[PDB]
């Protein structure tokens, strides 16, 4: 089994590619992130905690928009997340140029899944050590997707990956209901961040973005502080 | 087509905020077209708030109970099963509060009979907790323990219990204390119930603190009582109750049953009526 | 040993990487299709529905390719998507070049050629995906073909692929009356096979993914069984099982 | 040969636990840190009827462990033991025993027989270091 | 075709026509020539309409990507640099006369790229076939450092002179106003000439046309 | 029916665990719910927690 | 467990990229140290200088460089990787100026060069340039910025940062200074940097052993603090 | 060692990957072809389809051009690929020279294709052996065997796949000049060779006959029962 956990183009005699599983293990060790799809919108959040407050939290953002209504969060490697954001922006804008219409999020997830599974096609190039959470609103429907280092993509009413993802998933399945409202969705997301935050979230310790009929927008620090106070 | 309904709602809201017995009983059947013209959730919470204030201020059991059966008949003709079960649970609570041992017990058993198949679990947890309360109040300690254990098992798949969790820890502490065999576990359960009740519900919090301090007494450690009374969390809840438990702790530690009887004469107003 | 890159030959002649790509389909979801007298259908298992999948999809294991072409997938998700996209590209390239819907056999052979080229050379891992194409063509009416990660294929009137596929296909061939099933009896047979092959005492319609292909009024219609329809079918088969056991 | 001998030991264990000639009133307790690596033949009813999970303490379990370990300890002088319990941290009972012991050591070093929040806090920080020392590109 | 641009005291005002002609016959009377690129920059095209359209969407997509990567509002120099580089890439094979004007952190800006690919920064500039009349007005009535409403009627009468001195422009007027706190996309700003009323109904009632064969196909 | 692919030893273990559930409440009868909970307890096994790994295959 | 530390493109169990950490340790191999401190409108970079002999030309052994006329740079690690990375950074900044017509912001320069290093560490055709970077500059509406880049392509802004053999202790000292919440004027920023270096090194260095660069709002040009001004600054620190 | 490398000579001068690919044919199925005076015949053992396989798409015998046919032994995907390439090359050859492709040309092309697929790494050799049959322009009966090593050879009657040695010895002991005097005699020889290894008879055998430019029709499963009735009749006739 060890001789097959070294390349991405050799099948293990029993199962499948082991490098993909190791990339997934890299993903599961990343920063926790939770996305929740409410009835009228979607919310995705993550923890930005890092030692050495010397670090400029505003310098980098874990939640970025792809277009006016598509946003994404990750869990795992940072630079790979940035590269995925770049490729996703290029693909979405190519779709916009070809069709002159805002890119449906399902097609965006499919294309980003294809581009990341492209890195899994041959040896010499490691698969992305990053899993994506895609939030989007279109045709009067909020969409939430997860993109995998393996190139697999699936939908999610509400999920959470990264560190302590099993406990967060249990919390979500013990909290989420199909008739959830946007503000209550944000409350549930911040609570999910909390139950394994380990160190008293501040306004800048976490980062949360929201998408709805009015497009996608990452919440400003003031609204984050207000929501944190409301939850307390 | 709905302005008359808006006038009805304005009158009913002013009534509910005022909240007198006759006006309330009028308002229950006075939302007769409202209940079937608005959603189930708001109607349920409104009628349950009227019932709560009704049993909390105008404690006239005869009219309140008949109101609950009128409401279950209403929801049975109107087919509100969730509301039916919610008001049956409220009636079980009222029966227990007025100590209708058998009515509460049998109708809660009947409720749970049809509640197991229903997908609701928070109401199932409430029903099981009240059944365990009844079984404990009837000295049926092992069956109360079984009902509580079933309730905790159900609440292992609970949906965000704000106070249901705290109530469950409190009741489990009661069961463990009544078992008379272990106290450290009863200590921990009482502490958890108190800390959960923090900033949520005050009288139940102070009762849980009283039970925890009693559990400290039962372990023959009055020094921990005098340490915990000054604990940073007890200050907001400090008062006559904690002082009474502190003095009974002193009476126990000095082992002066005369001081004990003086403490119980002091208790006669504070903490001898409490089972 | 000879477990290195696929472009190797074991001294006995076996292509071990291709062999592992074969046995890997046993880890995939169970999906089958059978050929009725005047209809063809694809039944598939939804192995992964935990609690919170949005089900924002038309079908997961079944993927449509063309007004006349539809298939079911079984393998890695990435290779699944790549294979489906290449299927669409080849089918519509044939349509553009020839102004006729591609024959099922021709498209199947095109996919098989691509899959073989992915194991014939290049030092690339073969597509670990086994397909069940379903479709109609004027040359042979209703046809069903079972693909293969090795790059081979076969025309079948009854075939299951996925986990517990061996037992499913064995009992399927045990209980197949060729040339004398309509759509209804075919649906009942597929539901019974799913009952016997899944790890559930009562399979839910959510775990079941059925799409039926039928030619009528000069046009071929591909429809996935709606939730009402699939629940009606499963409840009918359930009371039929109850009838069988009460008679027994 | 060595692996065959180890598996022979396991097979003898299996055949002794639930073999041809049964045992009467011989209950066997077996403890391991990695249950999932155990042979499935050993993890079946009739051999290991009950596979009891010993998770890390949760909240109340932390309180119980702290209370039962600080019992013989000298007084803490109004230390927030309940708050130390309430801190969300994946620490096993061995770590609670450590924390208490290390607090005692710090008290000995500072020559004060009654611990309080200062040396107790230093012990708590000392025990669960968990210093990431992790390059941030992983996160 | 007429495109015009001025800088006023606080921002930019753009004026565009709506008549599109192929050959010597007008194609449409209400084409949109004010092109969306950024929520803070805007462009007007002239020449080959398809080329103007496609180059405007291309630069808008690239600039949106740029802004999203930066997180800051895009600057006019950046947009015009990419625009002129790509215009010069084709070396006049694209007949696209575009004028670019917007507001950045450095202030209002307004550039004009001729179809061959040359640009210049001007406080006031117009191009097109009707550029003569517009620029004549631009020297006649224009005043620098000049307020918002007077900017509006200045541009309106300039484009009015353009439409009433050229055939290839008119039937609508649309204006885009750029400011550090205001984006006013007036479309139409003011219709200069509405089509005249029809005096005679040509009486197109039923049964006036015969048919060969019938074929009915229901759907939905 | 509640035991898909359960070996015979697991069935005996389910009987034993239902008996133990009866014993815990200090009774002598075993009820259907006792057998259901015994089946849940005996057959309990660790699944693939990571959904993404579980979704590698279609 | 181990044995996966051979190729940059190989994921170890638990998803740990060994070779990248190997490069991070290679950063330290230069044997030097560097720190950057930012004020309200200034950003000071100071680095240590070790000379084996007088035989070398001290004017060419500078460890801090200038990316563009207002963007300065300091870095450590392998010096060959250092000069290659500064060449690439200058190339990228010039390309950005050519394509977009205005000077590269520090954050975007760090982002692009970190993307380059990420592509280096993503494909097995490249040794991932085992030298860490610190970039400084001034930007309108945001003020001074200090950014750090590493061979992994991880980039982040810093109120204060450090690198070299004494990374952890320098960062701890930086945290100890920044937790006091003082304005850090330009001379104060420079003196904090010098004190950090001297204490973490415990050498109380002569002024000839440090190179300093500073960028301010009134002097957007990246000024390499000459011998006269560094003498003034650090001997004033001495007497201050 | 020296086995897991297509283009590495062994110390004893063998390209072991090539020989392993050659051996992979022996795990295929028996396919014997005989050329007669005016006919060429192809006898192949047919895998008995269990209950559901469509025999229309299990084609073991395929014709490259109207003047050439071929049966294969080896992996079916490789055979399909080589069939497509070789018939494309037949059509392109007719494009270049306008005359029907001779059996020698197409066999040489197939051998060269297999060879160029077995001389570099990253390209697995075509592990199939094909029996090429057909008539030239002057109608001369020629039969060729192609070997996965990339070589070809002219065989009057050869067998490939499993049990090919037994069929080879059978043909050695039974191939006579008078055994190909008539089409029926050639058929009798080929069915005899087939039933040597596939003794079940009846089904599990497919036959194809090419006469002097008839655009061969595979013998349909009505006279295979008739022809095997003839075979059994002659068989009880000499015994």
């Amino acid at each position: 089994e060890r001789g097959y956990s070294f390349s991405l183009t050799t099948f293990s005699p029993s199962g499948k590619l082991v490098q993909i599983e190791y990339a997934l293990a890299a993903v599961a060790g990343g920063a926790p992130s939770v996305g929740i799809k409410a009835a009228n919108g979607v919310v995705l959040a993550t923890e930005k905690k890092q030692k050495s407050i010397l670090y400029d939290e505003r310098s980098v953002h874990k939640v970025e928009p792809i277009t006016k209504h598509i946003g994404l969060v990750y869990s795992g490697m940072g630079p790979d997340y940035r590269v995925l954001v770049h490729r996703a922006r290029k693909l979405a804008q190519q779709y916009y140029l070809v069709y002159q219409e805002p890119i449906p999020t399902a097609q965006l997830v499919q294309r980003v899944a294809s581009v990341m599974q492209e890195y899994t096609q041959s040896g010499g190039v490691r698969p992305f050590g990053v899993s994506l959470l895609i939030c989007g609103w279109n045709e009067g429907r909020p969409y939430l997707f997860q993109s995998d280092p393996s190139g697999a993509y699936f939908a999610w009413k509400a999920t959470a990956m990264g560190k302590n993802y099993v406990n967060g998933k249990t919390f979500l399945e013990k909290r989420y209901n199909e008739d959830l409202e946007l503000e209550d969705a944000i409350h549930t997301a911040i609570l999910t961040l909390k139950e394994s935050f380990e160190g008293q979230m501040t306004e800048d310790n976490i980062e949360v973005g929201i998408c709805n009929e009015a497009g996608f927008r990452r919440l400003t620090p003031t609204e984050v502080k207000d929501y944190l106070a409301a939850i307390a | 087509v709905q302005v008359k309904e808006q006038s009805i709602l304005e009158l009913g809201s002013l009534l509910a905020k005022t909240g007198q017995a006759a006006e309330l009983g009028g308002l229950l059947k006075y939302v007769r077209p409202f209940l079937n013209s608005i959603s189930k959730a708001k109607a349920a919470r409104l009628v349950r708030s009227l019932l709560d204030l009704f049993l909390d201020m105008e404690a006239a059991t005869g009219q309140e109970v008949e109101l609950c059966l009128e409401c279950i008949e209403w929801a049975k003709s109107e087919k509100r099963t969730f509301l039916r079960q919610a008001l049956e649970a409220r009636l079980v609570s009222l029966y227990f509060d007025t100590k209708r041992y058998q009515e509460a017990l049998h109708l809660g058993s009947q409720l749970l009979r049809e509640l197991k198949k229903m997908d609701d679990k928070a109401l199932l947890v409430e029903v099981q907790l009240l059944e365990s309360k009844t079984y404990h109040a009837l000295s049926n300690l092992p069956k109360a323990r079984a009902a509580l254990t079933s309730a905790r098992t159900t609440a292992n798949a609970i949906y965000c219990p704000p106070k249901l969790q705290a109530t469950l820890d409190m009741q489990s502490g009661i069961i463990h204390a009544a078992e008379e065999k272990d106290w450290k576990t009863a200590y921990s359960y009482f502490y958890e119930a108190f800390e959960g009740y923090d900033s949520i519900d005050s009288p139940k919090a102070i009762t849980s603190l009283k039970y925890m301090l009693l559990c400290k007494i039962m372990l023959n450690t009055p020094e921990d009582v005098q340490a915990l009374v000054s604990g940073k969390l007890a200050l907001r809840y400090a008062g006559r109750q904690t002082e009474a438990l502190k003095c009974v702790a002193q009476a126990s530690k000095n082992r002066s049953l005369a001081d004990f009887e003086k403490a119980l004469t002091d208790y006669r107003a504070e903490l001898r009526d409490d089972p | 040993r000879y477990d290195s890159r696929t472009t190797i030959f074991s001294p006995e002649g076996r292509l071990y990487q291709v062999e592992y790509a074969m046995e890997a389909i046993g880890h995939a979801g169970t999906c089958l299709g059978i050929l009725a007298n005047d209809g063809v259908l694809l039944a598939a298992e939804r192995r992964n529905i935990h609690k919170l999948l949005d089900e924002v999809f038309f079908s997961e294991k079944i993927y449509k390719l063309n007004e006349d072409m539809a298939c079911s997938v079984a393998g890695i998700t990435s290779d699944a998507n790549v294979l489906t996209n290449e299927l669409r590209l080849i089918a519509q390239r044939y349509l553009l070049q020839y102004q006729e819907p591609i024959p099922c056999e021709q498209l199947v052979t095109a996919l098989c050629d691509i899959k073989q080229a992915y194991t014939q050379f290049g030092g690339k891992r073969p597509f670990g995906v086994s397909l069940l194409y379903i479709g109609w063509d004027k040359h042979y009416g209703f046809q069903l073909y079972q693909s293969d990660p090795s790059g081979n294929y076969g025309g079948w009137k009854a075939t299951c692929i996925g986990n517990n596929s061996a037992a499913a296909v064995s009992m399927l061939k045990q209980d197949y009356k060729e040339g004398e099933m309509t759509l209804k009896s075919a649906l009942a047979l597929a539901i019974k096979v799913l009952n016997k092959t899944m790890d559930v005492s009562k399979l839910s319609a959510e775990k079941v993914e059925i799409a039926t292909l039928t030619r009528e009024n000069g046009k071929t219609v591909i429809r996935v069984l709606k939730q009402k329809e699939v629940e009606q079918l499963i409840k009918k088969h359930e009371e039929e099982e109850a009838k069988a056991e009460r008679e027994k | 040969g060595a692996d065959r001998e180890v598996q022979r030991i396991l097979l003898e264990l299996l055949n002794q636990m639930d073999g041809f000639d049964q045992n009467v009133n011989v209950k066997v307790i077996m403890a391991t840190n990695r249950a999932d690596t155990l042979d499935p033949a050993l993890l079946r009813p009739g051999r290991l009827d009950r596979k009891i999970e010993f998770p890390l303490p949760d909240r109340r379990q932390k309180r119980l462990i702290f209370s039962t370990i600080t019992s013989k300890m000298n007084l803490s002088e109004e230390v927030d033991l309940e708050d130390y319990v309430a801190r969300p941290d994946k620490i096993s009972g061995a770590d609670i025993n450590s924390i208490c012991q290390e607090s005692g050591m710090l008290a000995v070093r500072e020559n004060r027989y009654i611990v309080l929040a200062k040396d107790f806090e230093k012990a708590y920080k000392t025990v669960i270091k968990k210093d990431e020392q992790e390059h941030e590109f992983y996160k | 075709t007429t495109i015009a641009g001025v800088v006023y005291k606080d921002g930019i005002v753009l004026g565009a026509d709506t008549r599109a002609t192929e050959g010597m016959v007008v194609a449409d009377k209400n084409c949109s020539k004010i092109h969306f690129i950024s929520p803070n920059i805007y462009c007007c095209g002239a020449g080959t309409a398809a080329d103007t359209d496609m180059t405007t969407q291309l630069i808008s997509s690239n600039l949106e990507l740029h802004s999203l990567s930066t997180g800051r509002l895009p600057r006019v120099v950046t947009a015009n640099r990419m625009l002129k580089q790509m215009l010069f890439r084709y070396q006049g094979y694209i007949g696209a006369a575009l004028v670019l004007g917007g507001v950045d952190v450095t202030g209002p800006h307004l550039y004009s790229i001729y179809p061959h690919g040359s640009t210049d920064k001007l406080p006031y500039v117009t191009m097109g076939s009707g550029s003569l009349a517009a620029m004549a007005v631009f020297e006649d009535k224009f005043r620098p450092d000049m307020e918002e409403e007077e900017a509006k009627n200045l541009v309106s009468e300039a484009i009015a002179a353009g439409i009433f001195n050229d055939l290839g422009s008119g039937s609508n007027i649309d204006l885009c106003v750029i400011s550090k706190n205001k984006l006013d996309f007036l479309r139409p700003y003011t219709v200069p000439n509405k089509k005249g009323t029809r005096l005679g109904r040509y009486r197109c009632e039923k049964g006036t046309t015969a048919v060969l064969t019938e074929k009915i196909t229901p759907l939905e | 029916e509640l035991m898909p692919g359960a070996s015979g030893a697991e069935v005996k273990g389910v009987c034993t665990e239902a008996g133990m559930y009866a014993l815990r409440e200090r009774r002598v009868h075993v009820t259907q719910e006792d057998f259901e909970m015994a089946v849940a307890k005996v057959m309990q096994k660790d699944s693939e927690k990571n959904m993404s790994i579980k979704k590698l295959w279609k | 467990s181990a044995g996966f530390d051979r190729h940059i493109t190989i994921f170890s169990p638990e998803g740990r990229l060994y070779q990248v950490e190997y490069a991070f340790k290679a950063i330290n191999q230069g044997g030097l140290t560097s720190v950057a401190v930012r004020g309200k409108d200034c950003a000071v970079i100071v680095t240590q200088k070790k000379v084996p002999d007088k035989l070398l030309d001290s004017s060419t052994v500078t460890h801090l460089f200038k990316i563009t006329e207002n963007i300065g740079c300091v870095m450590t690690g392998m010096t060959a990787d250092s000069r290659s990375q500064v060449q690439r950074a200058r190339y990228e900044a010039a390309n950005w100026k050519y394509k977009y017509g205005y000077e590269i912001p520090v954050d975007m320069l760090c982002k692009r060069i970190a993307d380059i290093s990420q592509v280096y560490t993503q494909n097995a055709e490249m040794r991932p340039l085992g030298c860490c970077m610190i970039l400084i500059g001034i930007d309108e509406e945001q003020g001074p910025q200090v950014y750090k880049c590493d061979p992994a392509g991880y980039y982040c802004g810093f109120k204060a940062t450090a690198a070299g053999v004494k990374q952890t202790e320098s960062t701890s000292f930086l945290e100890k200074k920044v937790k006091k919440k003082f304005d850090w004027t330009f001379e104060q920023t420079v003196e904090t940097a010098i004190t950090c270096l001297s204490t973490v090194l415990s050498i109380d260095f002569k002024p000839s052993e440090i190179e300093v660069g500073v960028v301010t709002v009134e002097n957007p040009k990246f000024r390499i603090l000459t011998e006269a001004e560094i003498d003034a600054h650090l001997v004033a620190l001495a007497e201050r | 060692s020296y086995d897991r490398a297509i283009t590495v000579f062994s110390p004893d001068g063998h390209l072991f990957q090539v020989e392993y690919a050659q051996e992979a044919v022996k795990k295929g199925s028996t396919a014997v072809g005989v050329r007669g005076r005016d006919i060429v015949v192809l006898g192949v053992e047919k895998k008995s389809v269990a209950k559901l396989q469509d025999e229309r798409t299990v084609r073991k015998i395929c014709a490259l051009d109207d003047n050439v046919c071929m049966a294969f032994a080896g992996l079916t995907a490789d055979a399909r690929i080589v069939i497509n390439r070789a018939r494309v090359e037949c059509q392109s050859h007719r494009l270049t020279v306008e005359d029907p492709v001779t059996v020698e040309y197409i066999t040489r092309y197939i051998a060269s294709l297999k060879q160029r697929y077995t001389q570099s790494n990253g390209r697995r050799p075509f592990g199939i052996s094909a029996l090429i049959v057909g008539f030239d322009f002057d109608g001369t009966p020629r039969l060729y065997q192609t070997d996965p090593s990339g070589t070809y050879h002219a065989w009057k009657a050869n067998a490939i796949g499993r049990g090919a040695k037994s069929v080879r010895e059978f043909l050695e002991k039974n191939y006579t000049d008078e055994a190909i005097e008539t089409d029926d005699l050639t058929i009798k020889l080929v069915i005899k060779a087939l039933l040597e290894v596939v003794q079940s008879g009846g089904k599990n055998i497919e036959l194809a006959v090419m006469r002097r430019d008839q655009s061969l029709k595979i013998l349909n499963p009505e006279e295979i029962e008739k022809y095997v009735a003839e075979i059994e009749k002659e068989k009880e006739e000499n015994e």
